[PDB]
RNA sequence: CUUACCACUUUGUGAUUCAUGACUGGGGUGAAGUCGUAACAAGGUAACCGUAGGGGAACCUGCGGUUGGAUCA
RNA sequence: AGGACCGAACCGACUAAUGUUGAAAAAUUAGCGGAUGACUUGUGGCUGGGGGUGAAAGGCCAAUCAAACCGGGAGAUAGCU
RNA sequence: GCUCGCCGGAAGACCAAGGGUUCCUGUCCAACGUUAAUCGGGGCAGGGUGAGUCGACCCCUAAGGCGAGGCCGAAAGGCGUAGUCGAUGGGAAACAGGUUAAUAUUCCUGUACUUGGUGUUACUGCGAAGGGGGGACGGAGAAGGCUAUGUUGGCCGGGCGACGGUUGUCCCGGUUUAAGCGUGUAGGCUGGUUUUCCAGGCAAAUCCGGAAAAUCAAGGCUGAGGCGUGAUGACGAGGCACUACGGUGCUGAAGCAACAAAUGCCCUGCUUCCAGGAAAAGCCUCUAAGCAUCAGGUAACAUCAAAUCGUACCCCAAACCGACACAGGUGGUCAGGUAGAGAAUACCAAGGCGCUUGAGAGAACUCGGGUGAAGGAACUAGGCAAAAUGGUGCCGUAACUUCGGGAGAAGGCACGCUGAUAUGUAGGUGAGGUCCCUCGCGGAUGGAGCUGAAAUCAGUCGAAGAUACCAGCUGGCUGCAACUGUUUAUUAAAAACACAGCACUGUGCAAACACGAAAGUGGACGUAUACGGUGUGACGCCUGCCCGGUGCCGGAAGGUUAAUU
RNA sequence: AAUUCCUUGUCGGGUAAGUUCCGACCUGCACGAAUGGCGUAAUGAUGGCCAGGCUGUCUCCACCCGAGACUCAGUGAAAUU
RNA sequence: CUUUAAUGUUUGAUGUUCUAACGUUGACCCGUAAUCCGGGUUGCGGACAGUGUCUGGUGGGUAGUUUGACUGGGGCGGUCU
C-alpha cells in the first residue's frame, strides 16, 4: 500500500511513501551482483556531460536479466527482490534446472508461482515468447528490439504494450508512449504487465529523498547570470527572451528527432 | 585563517616530479628546458 | 512567642454577557424614480426542486428528478 | 520514526565592541545558527582558462578572476601625462 | 630549594601529516632571542635512533591512471582491450618487567608466537591463471552480560599529631601483575547425516545449486569476560650503605573482598527501516592437463630462514601551514576525584606551566569590568549596547491548526541541613546452607553481607538554600519566504538560490541532449510510472479574455527560390 | 501595498502628542492571476509597530578594581619630508 | 518531311522488389583462459542510412568591430550643405 505519514515533521508532513510488505527484506542472492560505481555525471574527460547528478547512495547492480531463453526449462518464483537499479521489482526465479537468474516481476508477481520460458510455453503472464507466436491485443511486457537484442521496452513499472498486428514478418504493437511501432515480430517478449505501477504514487516530501537519491537540485535560467544561461536576465526579474535550453533552442517545439534510419518502423507518431 | 598551502610529499611528487614532468611531451620538453637554462635541481629534489 | 484554618485584599490568565465601532452583508418599510418583463394562459423558450457555472437585474445555460404542464402533443 | 526538540564537541558566521602602522594581509572577547544530517571530516583521484565548477553571487578556480598564472609575440599601441 | 598563582576532554600523554639533528652531553655568547643573558630550538664539537613479531616494502585490489597489438586524428596526440600500476580499505606473528645523558612491543631477563625450506614418524589422492564457498561490508534503535576503573571495608607499613581534642574504633600510603596455554560461558547462528538421480556452475568435480527416501534429534559452528598456569617470578610503599647531590647499590610488608560504572568489548551481533547498502587476494573446498609404491597433500616434532629501509625529536606547536620564538589553521588515540544530566562548568590528581622587557607612580583620556540615590527608554535611526531571564518536579496554559502542533505559551508552588519513619526504607546486588541432576563457568531454593534513591512527617540557621560557574526574557499585531538547507572566502544570509509538489515540451534507444574535429563517453549497464530542458515553488481556494505582432507546431496545392544541366 | 507620484490621502484605532504601525475606503499616477492571484498552521540571527519586566541608553554622572597613558633603566620602529 | 499515335529505343521523373557495395551498439566461431579490435558464418536493414565537395536556409551558440560632432559640463532637444 501507500499509506500517509503522521506529519511529525515541518518535512514529514507530505512524506507519502509506498510499501510492498510481501518485499524480501534481506540481502540479494550475491551470485548475481558486481559494484555499480558513481558516474556523477562525469565524462571521459572527468568533464560533466549531463547535470542533475551525484551523491545518492551507495546501491548495487543486480544482474536481472532481459535477455531470458532457457525455453523448455520450468521455474518458481523463489522471491520477490527490490531493486536499486530500476523502479521496477526484481523477482529471483530458480529453474528446475538448478540455475536461479532474476526477471522484473510482472503485474501477477504471486511469489511461490511457477513459469517457463520455452518457445513452445503457453500464453501466461511471466513467460518469455517470441511474439510470432503468441496471441495478439495481448498484455505482452519486456519487449524486444531486435531478434535477440535483450528487450528494451516496458522495463520499467506500470509499463506494458499491446499487440495489434502481425503483418507478414513484422508485427506492430503500441508503446506506453502511445506510439504505434513495428518490430521484427520473430522476437521476445515475456509477458503480462510490468509489476508494481503503483511506484507513480510516490512523492518524497523533503528534499532528503530527492537528495539522497541521486539526483541533484536544478538552477533556474532566468534566475542566473547572462553568461551562464541564455535567460541571463537579472536585474528585477524579466524574461522577454524564448524560452530555450541553456544552447539557444525553444524548448517547447522542434522534435530533435532526426534518426530517419528507424522511420520505417516507426508507424503512427507518438501522441 | 587556514593558509593556502597544505603539504603531502606524495602529491607534491607525482604533481611535480621527474617521472610525471618526464611522461608528457611539454613536461618532458621542461626539463629539457631547464636543464637549458642550467638549474640546479630539477624538479622538487626530494 | 509560634503554628493551623481563614476574611479583607493583591497578581496572572481563561470563560460568559451587556454596551459600543471606521467600515461593510444583506433584511424590512414608504415615495412607488430608472433598467428591463422573470414567473401567472403553452406567459409568448412549460414551470418548480436539487446542483454547478455564468451574468447590469430579474435570470440564462448544463445534469437528473416532479407534474403542482396547456393542445390530441 | 523524524532534513523532530534543548544543548557540547564539531561545523557555521547574526549582532556589538576592540583592533584598523593589529597578536592577524578578516582576528580576539561577549552573545549567536545547525548539530543523525541536502551533516561533518582524514586520505588519495578527476574536471584547465573563453575552459572547469557553481543549491547562481559573476561566486570560486593557490591571499589573483566580467576570463588565472608563467614565458613569448613585445621596445604592442598611447593625437595623453 | 621553599612558598604563591595557571591549565588539567589540557596549556597532560601518544601517533599521523609536515619538519629534518630541532634529540643528549659538553662547551662558547659576537650575530640570533623584540633588553640583559652565565641561558636556548643560537655557534662549535662530539655523541645519538639496534626488530623474524610495530611500520614500509611485499600479497590484493577501489577511484583513477598507464597501456602491446588495437580503434581514431594534419603532427604532437585522444581513447581504450589483455594486462599493469595505484590506499585512504582486505592478507601471519610479542607480551611483561629492567636498562641509557639521550634507544626500546628492537638492547637485557622471563614467558610465547607466525610462516616457508630440509629431515624423522604416522596417515592419506595430489594437481590449477579454472568452478564453488567464504572473505564481504548500510542507516537508526533496544537491551542484557563483561572488562576497563572508581569508591569503600580487610590486610600490611607509617603515624599519636607545632593550637583546644586525637589509641585504634582516627589520620597517611599501598593493595599491581600481561601475552600465550587450558576451560568455551553470558549469549549469537544454524538441524544434522547417508545414499540415489541431474537440461546448472563454459570442461571436470566427490564441491556448490535442484529432486528424492531413510535415519537420529539433543548435531555442529561463533563467542566477551571469568577461572587456573604464567607468576614460590616480577613489581611493590618502605628502608639502610655511596653520591655527582641530578642520582647509585642492596633489601623488600601486604598485595584480598564487596559494590558501582563506559561513549570500550561481546556486537562484521540482535530488533527494525527504506534511501537497500565495494572489489580482489589470503583462506577452505572441487575437480583439468598431468603424476601414477613416485610426486605431492595433512598432523607431530628437530632444525635453519625471516632479507632490506623506517625508528632520534616537535606533533594542536617557539621544530608542521601562516615572512616572526606570530593570541589564527592542523587529522586520530587515552579518558582520574568531588559536585554535575553530561566530553559544559567549577575546584583539584598524574602531568605540564607563570605566556622573554622589568621597577615605580596611581593624571586627563582610551580599554575591560564591579557598584550605584530618585526616575525608568525621557536615550536613540532603532532599546544598538547593556540590565534581565534561566534548574528539577508538580499545578496550570489562549486565538489559531494542516490536529502533529502552538506549548517550557503564559502564570505559579516547593527546593538547604538535621531527627524519624527505616539502627539504611524502596530498590539494586547476591553468600552460606539444603534439594536434584546430565552432572558444574549446572539448575533450584534460600536472602548474609555490600550499596542505596525519592517521598512524608517534625525540628532548625541565614537577608536569601536551582545560594557559586553554569543555565530561555515573555506576550500582542502586521509584511515577506511554506518549511530543514544554500549563498557574495575577505562590508550583503536576505524577501535572494535551493527545494518537496506542479505544468509545458523533447526523447522509441545507436534516445533526446552534453563532452569530443574523431574514435569514444556521460545519458544508463537505464528504456516513456524513464531521462533531458524550461517556468512556477508546501498546502487550501483558484488560475478569466486576446493568436493581431514574434516565436513555435502542422500543411504544401500554388507563387518565389541555390548548386547543377 | 516591498506596487500610491500628488502623500503626513481620508476615516476609525493606539498616543498626552503617531510623516511609522493596525483596520478600512477606492481616486489602482503605475496590482492582478504559474517572469502566478488571494489566504495559510507551523517555521525565521528576516522587515515594521506595540506592551510587561529590565536596566547607566538617558536625565546626570560619581565612585571603584585592573590594562595602557606618565616617571626610570634596556632595546628600539613608521608614514611624511 | 510538319501535326498527332502504338512495340523498339535512350533519358529525366515519382513508385515498387532484389542484393552485391554500405550499415548493423542482433546471435555464433576463431585469433583468446579478452563484453576493445580484426577475420569468418548467419540474421536484419539496403543503395536507404551516413560521409566528401559544392549548395539555399537557419544560426548572439561563438567572434571581430561600428555605434559622429557643435554643445556656455554631458545628456535631451536642435543643428551640420
Ligand atoms: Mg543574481
Ligand atoms: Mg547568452
Ligand atoms: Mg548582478
Ligand atoms: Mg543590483
Ligand atoms: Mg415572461
Ligand atoms: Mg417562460
Ligand atoms: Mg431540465
Ligand atoms: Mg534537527
Ligand atoms: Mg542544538
Ligand atoms: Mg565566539
Ligand atoms: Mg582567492
Ligand atoms: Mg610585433
Ligand atoms: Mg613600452
Ligand atoms: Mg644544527
Ligand atoms: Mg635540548
Ligand atoms: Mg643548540
Ligand atoms: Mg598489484
Ligand atoms: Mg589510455
Ligand atoms: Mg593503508
Ligand atoms: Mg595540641
Ligand atoms: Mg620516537
Ligand atoms: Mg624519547
Ligand atoms: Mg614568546
Ligand atoms: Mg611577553
Ligand atoms: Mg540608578
Ligand atoms: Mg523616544
Ligand atoms: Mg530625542
Ligand atoms: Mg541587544
Ligand atoms: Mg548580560
Ligand atoms: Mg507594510
Ligand atoms: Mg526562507
Ligand atoms: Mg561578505
Ligand atoms: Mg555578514
Ligand atoms: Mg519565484
Ligand atoms: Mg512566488
Ligand atoms: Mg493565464
Ligand atoms: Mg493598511
Ligand atoms: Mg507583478
Ligand atoms: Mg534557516
Ligand atoms: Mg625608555
Ligand atoms: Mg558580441
Ligand atoms: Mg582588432
Ligand atoms: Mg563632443
Amino acid at each position: 500500500a501507500v499509506v500517509k505519514c503522521k506529519p511529525t515533521s515541518p518535512g514529514r508532513r507530505h512524506v507519502v511513501k509506498v510499501v510492498n510488505p510481501e518485499l524480501h527484506k534481506g540481502k540479494p542472492f550475491a551470485p548475481l551482483l558486481e559494484k555499480n560505481s558513481k558516474s556523477g555525471g562525469r565524462n571521459n574527460n572527468g568533464r560533466i556531460t549531463t547535470r542533475h547528478i551525484g551523491g545518492g547512495h551507495k546501491q548495487a547492480y543486480r544482474i536481472v536479466d532481459f535477455k531470458r531463453n532457457k525455453d523448455g526449462i520450468p521455474a518458481v518464483v523463489e522471491r520477490l527482490e527490490y531493486d536499486p537499479n530500476r523502479s521496477a521489482n526484481i523477482a529471483l526465479v530458480l529453474y528446475k534446472d538448478g540455475e536461479r537468474r532474476y526477471i522484473l516481476a510482472p503485474k501477477g508477481l504471486k511469489a511461490g508461482d511457477q513459469i517457463q520460458s520455452g518457445v513452445d510455453a503457453a500464453i501466461k503472464p511471466g513467460n518469455t515468447l517470441p511474439m510470432r507466436n503468441i496471441p495478439v491485443g495481448s498484455t505482452v511486457h519486456n519487449v524486444e528490439m531486435k531478434p535477440g537484442k535483450g528487450g528494451q521496452l516496458a522495463r520499467s513499472a506500470g509499463t506494458y504494450v499491446q499487440i495489434v498486428a502481425r503483418d507478414g514478418a513484422y508485427v506492430t504493437l503500441r508503446l506506453r508512449s502511445g506510439e504505434m511501432r513495428k518490430v521484427e515480430a520473430d522476437c521476445r517478449a515475456t509477458l503480462g504487465e510490468v509489476g508494481n505501477a503503483e511506484h507513480m504514487l510516490r512523492v518524497l516530501g523533503k528534499a532528503g529523498a530527492a537528495r539522497w537519491r541521486g539526483v541533484r537540485p536544478t538552477v533556474r535560467g532566468t534566475a542566473m547570470n547572462p553568461v551562464d544561461h541564455p535567460h541571463g536576465g537579472g536585474e528585477g526579474r524579466n524574461f522577454g527572451k524564448h524560452p530555450v535550453t541553456p544552447w539557444g533552442v525553444q524548448t517547447k517545439g522542434k522534435k530533435t528527432r532526426s534518426n530517419k534510419r528507424t522511420d520505417k518502423f516507426i508507424v503512427r507518431r507518438r501522441s | 585563517m587556514k593558509r593556502t598551502f597544505q603539504p603531502s610529499v606524495l602529491k607534491r611528487n607525482r604533481s611535480h616530479g621527474f617521472r610525471a614532468r618526464m611522461a608528457t611531451k611539454n613536461g618532458r620538453q621542461v626539463l629539457a628546458r631547464r636543464r637549458a637554462k642550467g638549474r640546479a635541481r630539477l624538479t622538487v629534489s626530494k
